RNA sequence: AGUAUGAAAAUGAUUAUUUUAUAAGCAAUCAUGAAUAUAUUAUAUUAUAUUAAUGAUGUACCUUUUGUAUAAUGGGUCAGC
RNA sequence: AUAAUAAUAAUAUGGUAAUAGAACAUUUAAUGAUAAUAUAUAUUAGUUAUUAAUUAAUAUAUGUAUUAAUUAAAUAGAGAA
């Protein structure tokens, strides 16, 4: 049921950049509409916040071609991860010290699902549970706990 | 030769037999002999009736068999005689049922409302239990395909010994589920099984031993448990309560209070009891007085309608249920 | 009013007709491979008839198969049993044959101290109550 | 002498018998699982308890070391003989690289009340 | 007294007070051989158990009715009214012929807003509830007041809302007993 | 430092279930509520699986030593050798 | 006069350095049917007194085991340098 729902999935290219820089901006883009989060990686001061601005209107521009409208898309699961083939050189330090200095390349892929599918089947589902819970009753009919052990004390 | 051919000879020869159910073929049945004294089931039972109690009226194939693109195929049974089948046997046991778990219940539980004795008698030969109890004796149903068979060479005994009916293979593949009729359904077709069971080991022995089937009844079907008190859900017991003490000679009820505690707390508790005068007919606790007032009166009703007469008592008739 | 709250029965085998918890034993072999001669032997010797015989009320299958031998038991609750008989003689495929009959298919559990009663029953003496108590408390 | 007529009349009924001094407290079809497995009694067999210690009612009792075994009848029926779950532990001291397991798969014998009834 | 059975209780051969719930004292325990009669430290709200039945729930013709199983433990003299009625505490009056009856009718229908069940029943000295017996009021009356009631339960945020289906629950359970 | 495949682990982000903002120590074992998920015999008053309610027990591993939690030596982790 | 299994009575079954007996995993060599309704590997849930092998489901490769079993050999088992 969850993969039958629509959704987009957006790629992004190999960006320089560190899996920790960019995640500093992506948990703010957590279920945030696209049409909106764009407009935030727009006034960003973060240099990750462009190239993540034109992943997000790529998807809005591949859900609008898939039949998706673009004010039903909002960001469900965004995330990063490492590209690969980081670049290791050599820093030299005063006194014979050696530091490895690492080029590491990322990656930010985005899925959006749709606001008039995937949010009210979770609305519902929360409600169903709402309704299953049990009531508090205040004399209620707590287990008692503890084997028996073969003697009635009561 | 033509093998062809030969899948007409073997297919000829199971229509033949399921036709027939000789006993010299039944008795060879593994099956058959092992759920034949599983059951305890009397010797002159012959193994073709039990045979004949696992079919199943499949008389003519229906028009959904045309194509499977639809979600239903039946290739499983092969077209049984009309006279050799357990149409008239799950009546038979139905009847039976039906009358001895009612009558047991009432025997047990004579003020019981009609709609409880209703919900009482459905939960022991409800559609599920029985269809269960099928399932735990061993009772199987026929998957394999006729022309399966054929390949593996299976001797039609083993056919034979198994529940056949209207299968419908592709039921639950890739979750399409063709909605059909209670005659293409596995849940019905063992629970007339049972009650097929229940028919044959009446008639065998209904000459000789009159209450053979009510003591196999007993045995298997009231032997289960289940507990009346839950099966109860009043709406105004206060008012129904004072309508039992009018009608009989019982004084009108006043509903006083025993003890309290932590009155001005979060869970407070407070016992009442509904006073029929200087006798109490019901107890009840609760965090509000209101509570225990409303648990008092269904108590009452509830010891009024399940009490339980000793078995050497005389027949007690109730007088029927409260009406408000 | 009364209204009812619909239930189902809950089968206690034993209290009235007992239904025997195994219903089909398989004895699964191979004509090639040393693995399976005690099993070889077991279907060979005269011990299986007295097996059929003495449990009447089981199913007893035997089967060729190109791999290691088995032991098969179905019982009535749904749950099956298999035991690899790899490289053991007559009596010991005996021995797994005698543990898989007389065992109910439940599922293999991990018990408290004491646990030892399990009733679906109600309690004929009710729960304690402080109020309604022996002497009440100080 | 032994009075028993409240015993007689009553829905419900419950005793503790004890086997081989383990005592069990039962009712109408309840299941017991005794830690042992019983040779003497095979799968499908009925035992007959014939040392019970209390038989009681909601408000009365009757408590015998043992009471006679003609003023009631407790019969229980053999349903399987299955084993515990497999546990191992592991046996090592502190600074001992070898390390024993101790396994465990304890036997058990399952009992079904048939019968629970004054006499 | 039906029967003379010595009196006992659940002992514990340590002090329970500190020892309630230890079950080996229950083990240890060894009482004479005989009858007893040890009382139930419980209640009997939903218990079934043919030694808490009324006697006048039980036939006629039942052993049990001469035995004094369930003792009458509490005197009704001592306890106080739990949330009982006017008409309970002082007997029904049957006091309105027809010719009131309508007047209540035709009153009521007339103008709800200030013929009320309160003032109708203090006028004519009878219980509210008859009132909603003979009386019918307005469609327009019930339909203001439906739609005032919605308009209450709409101004209240979730947990509000959520305790009062929990309510209704509880209610459900206290009757189900 | 051949070519294909690659749900092997360490490691990173996100999501899902459960627990967590009045409680203190080798992070586990046992006792025990609650929530959640699966289950084509849950007939259920059902069985498993995950989860830091709460209670009891619990001084990492190896080497060397009469003797180590020792604030005595060796170990960031995983894979191959 | 033996071997396997099961009964009854009795005795014993902590263990460092060390001694003795018996087994399991991986690879190679000799003998060695079967086969996509099978075989290998991985995950999950069961079974067998369980470092192992098995049942079922799922996923990927292969028209396919140096496969079961008896021997003969080891670059034959890693939290410890
Ligand atoms: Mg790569
Ligand atoms: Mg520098
Ligand atoms: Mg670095
Ligand atoms: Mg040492
Ligand atoms: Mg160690
Ligand atoms: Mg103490
Ligand atoms: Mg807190
Ligand atoms: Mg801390
Ligand atoms: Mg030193
Ligand atoms: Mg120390
Ligand atoms: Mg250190
Ligand atoms: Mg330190
Ligand atoms: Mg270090
Ligand atoms: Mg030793
Ligand atoms: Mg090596
Ligand atoms: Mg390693
Ligand atoms: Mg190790």
């Amino acid at each position: 049921i969850e993969v039958l729902e629509p959704s987009v999935y957006a790629q992004s290219y190999r960006i320089k950049s560190s899996m920790k820089k960019a995640t500093l901006l992506l948990r703010l883009l957590g279920g945030l509409d696209v049409m909106k989060a764009i407009s935030q990686c727009h006034f960003s001061n973060k240099k990750i916040a462009r190239e993540v601005a034109e992943l997000l209107q790529k998807g809005v521009k591949d859900g609008q071609k898939l039949g998706l409208k673009p004010e039903d898309l909002y960001i469900s699961q965004i995330w990063t991860g490492s590209d690969g083939f980081w670049r290791k050189r050599v820093e030299f330090k005063a006194r014979t010290r050696i530091g490895i200095i690492s080029h590491p390349y990322i990656h930010v892929r985005c899925i959006l699902r749709t606001k008039s599918v995937t949010k009210r089947r979770l609305a519902y589902e929360a409600h169903l549970k709402e309704q299953k819970r049990a009531p508090w009753v205040q004399l209620g009919d707590k287990p008692i706990r503890g084997v028996t052990g073969g003697v009635y004390k009561w | 030769e033509s093998e062809l051919a030969k899948y007409k000879e073997y297919y000829q020869g199971l229509k033949s037999t399921v036709n027939e159910i000789p006993e010299s073929v039944a008795s060879k049945s593994p099956s058959l002999r092992t759920l034949h004294k599983r059951l305890q089931l009397p010797n002159e039972l012959t193994y073709s009736t039990l045979s004949r109690c696992l079919t199943c009226p499949s008389a003519k194939l229906p028009d959904k068999i045309n194509n499977p693109t639809k979600g239903a195929a039946f290739v499983n049974t092969v077209p049984t005689n009309k006279y050799l089948d357990n149409h008239g046997l799950n009546i038979m046991g139905k009847n039976l049922l039906s009358y001895h778990v009612t009558k047991s219940i009432i025997q047990k539980y004579p003020r019981l409302p009609t709609v409880v004795l209703n919900a009482a008698v459905n939960a022991y030969i409800s559609e599920a239990v029985l269809a269960h109890i099928a399932k735990y004796w061993g009772i199987e149903v026929e998957t394999t395909s006729v022309l399966s068979r054929y390949l593996k060479m299976e001797p039609f005994e083993f056919t034979l010994g198994r529940l056949k009916f209207f299968n419908n293979s592709l039921n639950s593949k890739d979750g399409i589920e063709l909605i059909t009729g209670k005659n293409f359904s596995e849940t019905s077709a063992l629970a007339m099984s049972v009650r097929s069971i229940i028919a044959a080991i009446w008639a065998v022995t209904e000459q000789k031993d009159s209450q053979a089937v009510y003591r196999f009844i007993d045995d298997h079907i009231m032997s289960r448990k289940l507990d009346i008190t839950k099966m109860f859900q009043f709406e105004q017991p206060t008012r129904e309560l004072a309508m039992l003490c009018r009608r009989e000679g019982l004084e009108k009820p006043v509903s006083k209070l025993v003890a309290e505690s932590g009155r001005l707390s979060k869970s407070p508790v407070f016992i009442v009891h509904v006073f029929s005068g200087e006798e109490t007919l019901g107890e009840g606790y609760g965090s509000s007085l209101k509570e225990a007032k409303a648990r008092a009166a269904t108590d009452a009703l509830m010891k009024w309608y399940c009490y339980e007469p000793l078995a050497q008592q005389e027949p007690v008739i109730d007088p029927g249920t409260v009406v408000v | 009013v009364v209204k009812a709250i619909a239930r189902n029965s809950i089968g206690r085998n034993g209290v009235g007709a007992f239904v025997f918890p195994c219903r089909k034993i398989t004895l699964q072999f191979c004509n090639w491979g040393g693995s399976s001669e005690g099993m070889r032997k077991f279907l060979t010797s005269k011990r299986l008839d007295k097996w059929g015989q003495e449990f009447p009320w089981i199913q007893f299958e035997v089967m060729r198969k190109s791999g290691h031998p088995l032991l098969r038991a179905e019982y009535t609750n749904g749950r099956e049993k298999v035991i690899c008989v790899r490289n053991l003689n007559i009596d010991n495929v005996e021995n797994k044959l005698k543990l898989l009959k007389d065992s109910d298919g439940d599922i293999l559990r991990r018990r408290t101290k004491n646990d030892n009663v399990e009733s679906l029953n109600s309690s004929v003496r009710g729960i304690w109550s402080p109020l309604h108590a022996a002497k009440r408390h100080r | 002498k032994t009075d028993t007529t409240p015993l007689k009349l009553s829905n419900e009924l419950y005793a503790i018998f004890k086997i081989h001094n383990r005592p069990y407290l039962v009712t109408e079809g309840d299941r017991v699982i005794l830690p042992f497995k019983l040779k003497q009694a095979e799968v499908g067999d009925i035992l007959n308890m014939t040392d019970v210690t209390t038989l009681g009612s909601r408000n009365y009792k009757l408590v015998g070391h043992p009471i006679n075994t003609s003023l009631y009848t407790l019969k229980a029926t053999v349903v399987g003989k299955t084993k515990r779950a497999f546990q191992t532990r592991e046996v090592t001291k502190r600074r001992n690289r070898r390390v024993r397991h101790a396994k465990s798969k304890g036997d058990l014998t399952i009992l079904r009340i048939s019968e629970l009834s004054m006499n | 007294k039906q029967f003379g059975f010595p009196k006992t209780q659940v002992t514990t051969i340590y002090n329970k007070t500190k020892s309630a719930s230890n079950y080996k004292g229950y083990l240890k325990h060894r009482d004479a051989p005989g009858m007893y009669y040890q009382p139930s430290e419980s209640i009997a709200t939903g218990s079934v158990n043919s030694e808490t039945i009324p006697r006048s729930f039980m036939a006629a013709s039942d052993p049990r009715r001469g035995l004094d199983m369930p003792v009458q433990s509490t005197k009704a003299k001592q306890c106080p009214n739990v949330l009982v009625g006017k008409s309970t505490v002082n007997g029904k009056t049957y006091h309105l012929g027809p010719q009131e009856i309508d007047e209540i009718r035709k009153l009521r229908l007339d103008n709800p807003q200030k013929y009320t069940r309160k003032f109708l029943a203090a006028k004519y000295g009878i219980s509210p509830l008859f009132v909603s017996m003979v009386s019918k009021p307005s469609e327009q009356h019930v339909q203001i007041m439906e739609s005032r009631l919605q308009e209450i339960q709409s101004r209240w945020k979730e947990k509000r809302r959520i305790a009062r289906e929990d309510r209704k629950r509880r209610k459900l359970l206290w009757y189900q007993a």
